[PDB]
């Protein structure tokens, strides 16, 4: 599977892809090497080297302006950039007491916005040119993943927190659910429904498990369901944490990657597996799709899911594109 | 402070479906463990670079 | 390969009309709020009962105990009277349909300085209705604290309450 020209230092949390308001395909991944790298990949599977930048610390978020002109940049140093590519000139739009773990693009009819989400247990809306929040939003717990689509955002908090929101007007608290995993919340995917709204998320457990959480179902108590995913496997099964979780933006099908360094593609409505892919030589930390779903992105890095000592500083990073819209299809 | 402690998976049972069984379970991620729960694996390993325990 | 759903901790809901009567003939007044959950958890020694009921009617006694209000006549006598609809998570698999059919349980204690009789009557069924209903743990004037795990404890109860959302019943526990 194909590789990435000159890929990171130091290990991958993020990755994104441009919106379709942009020609061509742009990607972006930020590292525990503090920076930020942004490449044009084209049809031809090649990838053009395009512009840096640099934060203080650690990048743990990176998504684009609607119109694609921006890329913003959530850091370990307390601090979120915006970064104009053209001049590749960047500065500082947000700023928090703690790192800053999700950042988000609200283009709403009503007004556009940032949606920072922190560890210093907050929730703030940056309009980009000024250095106040516009709106500041208390969380129950320590900021750990977030997804946005309006006029609908999830949040998942420290301790198992879960938040739903509403964001027409001014972003609102919808409704404080009560989590269906019982372990650590790690990440979050918003779907829609066949009309093409938004209807619901995915969420992600340390414990090898997902969970599909309808907001509005027919009937909740088997349409809300919970299922099993990178394990390996007698003997005892060896369960690993999902590191990142994204649906096709066409066909409504998702991908899940593990600590495991798996990749594996689902059928939410069928509930059917349809591909797990060979094991990799170290975990798969970030993941995501282009903008209409082409191509799958998905770095191996090491996740840190097994503490200090199994951090190789030697090892290569790598970033990988696989071309596969025919993978990806329901029957 | 950091992920000193040495890794040590923490073990369970489950169940495992229309073909019905049980198994044993070792769950390999670090929060899983009691010391070390209150904390994210991104959170860990922040406070592992700024000890420059790498 | 097809999805493995199968889950136990499955956090499914319930929507139930209720009613609770209790009475608690004693030798002496009780001292602390403790004692009466001591005297009033015997409820359901040699239960005889639908099964899976069983959870709810001690989430009902600890509603009981927590409204006990003093008859001045009777030699100490309590009574409480509770009623209402409600909507309670929790983690115990699939619940049978519960219909109105009151069920009576009525027992001695004799722990510490204090010897009796518990006399309980209780309905639970289904609520189809539609309409919205709180949260049972909203029945309890005291469930917005952490000391309502303790208390919840001497029942049997086994509850969480997370960042989000309301206590949750993860299990229940029968023996100690």
């Amino acid at each position: 599977d194909i590789e990435v020209t000159s890929s990171p230092d130091d290990s991958i949390g993020c990755l994104s892809f441009s919106p379709p308001t942009l020609p061509g395909n742009f990607l972006i991944a930020g590292s525990w090497a503090n920076d930020v790298r942004c490449w044009e990949v084209q049809d031809s599977g090649q990838t053009i080297p395009k512009a840096q930048q640099m934060h203080t610390g650690p990048v743990l978020d990176v998504c684009w302006s609607d119109d694609g002109s921006k890329v913003f940049t959530a850091s370990c140093d307390k601090t979120a950039k915006m970064w104009d590519l053209s001049s590749n000139q960047a500065i500082q739009i947000a700023q928090h007491d703690a790192p800053v773990k999700t950042i988000h693009w609200i283009k709403a009819p009503n007004y556009s916005c940032v949606m920072t989400g922190s560890w210093d247990k907050t929730l703030k809306f940056w309009d980009t040119r000024s250095s106040n929040p516009m709106m500041v939003l208390q969380l129950p717990e320590r900021c750990y993943c977030a997804d946005v689509i309006y006029p609908m955002a999830v949040v998942a908090t420290a301790e198992r927190g879960l938040i739903v929101y509403q964001l027409e007007n001014q972003p609102s608290e919808f409704r404080r659910i009560e989590s269906p995993l019982k372990h650590q919340h790690r990440c979050v995917a918003i779907f829609k429904d066949k009309q093409n709204k938004p209807t619901g998320f995915a969420l992600g457990s340390i414990e090898g498990r997902v969970a599909i959480h309808y907001i509005n179902p027919p009937n909740p108590a088997k349409d809300n369901f919970t299922f099993k995913c990178h394990r390996s496997n007698s003997a005892p099964q060896d369960i690993y944490a999902v590191n990142g979780i994204a649906f096709h933006p066409v066909h409504g099908t998702l991908a899940t990657v593990g600590s495991d360094g798996r990749f594996s593609f689902w059928d939410k409505d069928a509930r059917t597996k349809l591909k797990t892919s060979e094991q990799l030589d170290q975990p798969i930390s970030a993941c995501c799709f282009n903008h209409n779903g082409n191509i799958f992105a998905y770095a191996s890095s090491y996740d840190w899911s097994k503490g200090h000592e199994f951090y190789n500083p030697q090892k290569k990073n790598y970033i990988f594109l696989r071309n596969a819209a025919e993978e990806l299809k329901p029957r | 402070t950091g992920t000193t402690i040495k890794f040590n998976p923490p073990t369970g049972t489950d169940t495992m479906v229309g073909v019905s069984t049980n198994i044993s379970t070792k769950h390999q991620c670090i929060t899983a463990m009691k010391e070390y729960e209150s904390k994210s694996l991104e959170e860990l390993r922040l406070e592992d670079y700024q000890a420059n325990r790498k | 390969d097809e999805m493995d759903t199968h889950d136990p901790n499955q956090l499914r809901y319930e929507k139930f009309f209720f009613t609770v009567k209790m009475t608690v003939r004693s030798n002496r007044p009780f001292r602390t709020y403790s004692d009466v959950a001591a005297a009033v958890s015997h409820w359901d020694h040699m239960y005889i009962g639908m099964a899976g009921k069983r959870p709810f009617y001690k989430i009902l006694a600890f509603l009981g105990s927590s409204n006990l209000k003093a008859t001045p006549g009777g030699q100490p006598e309590y009574h409480a009277h509770c009623e209402g609809r409600a909507y309670l998570p929790h983690r115990m698999g699939k619940t049978p349909p519960m219909l109105n059919v009151p069920e009576h349980f009525r027992r001695p204690f004799n722990i510490g300085l204090y010897k009796g009789t518990i006399e309980l009557t209780m309905t639970i069924y289904d609520d189809e209705s539609l309409e919205a209903a709180p949260m049972i743990w909203d029945h309890f004037n005291s469930s917005k604290f952490s000391d309502f795990r303790e208390k919840a404890l001497m029942f049997g109860l086994i509850v969480e309450k997370k960042a989000s959302g309301a206590w949750v019943l993860d299990s229940v526990s029968h023996f100690k």
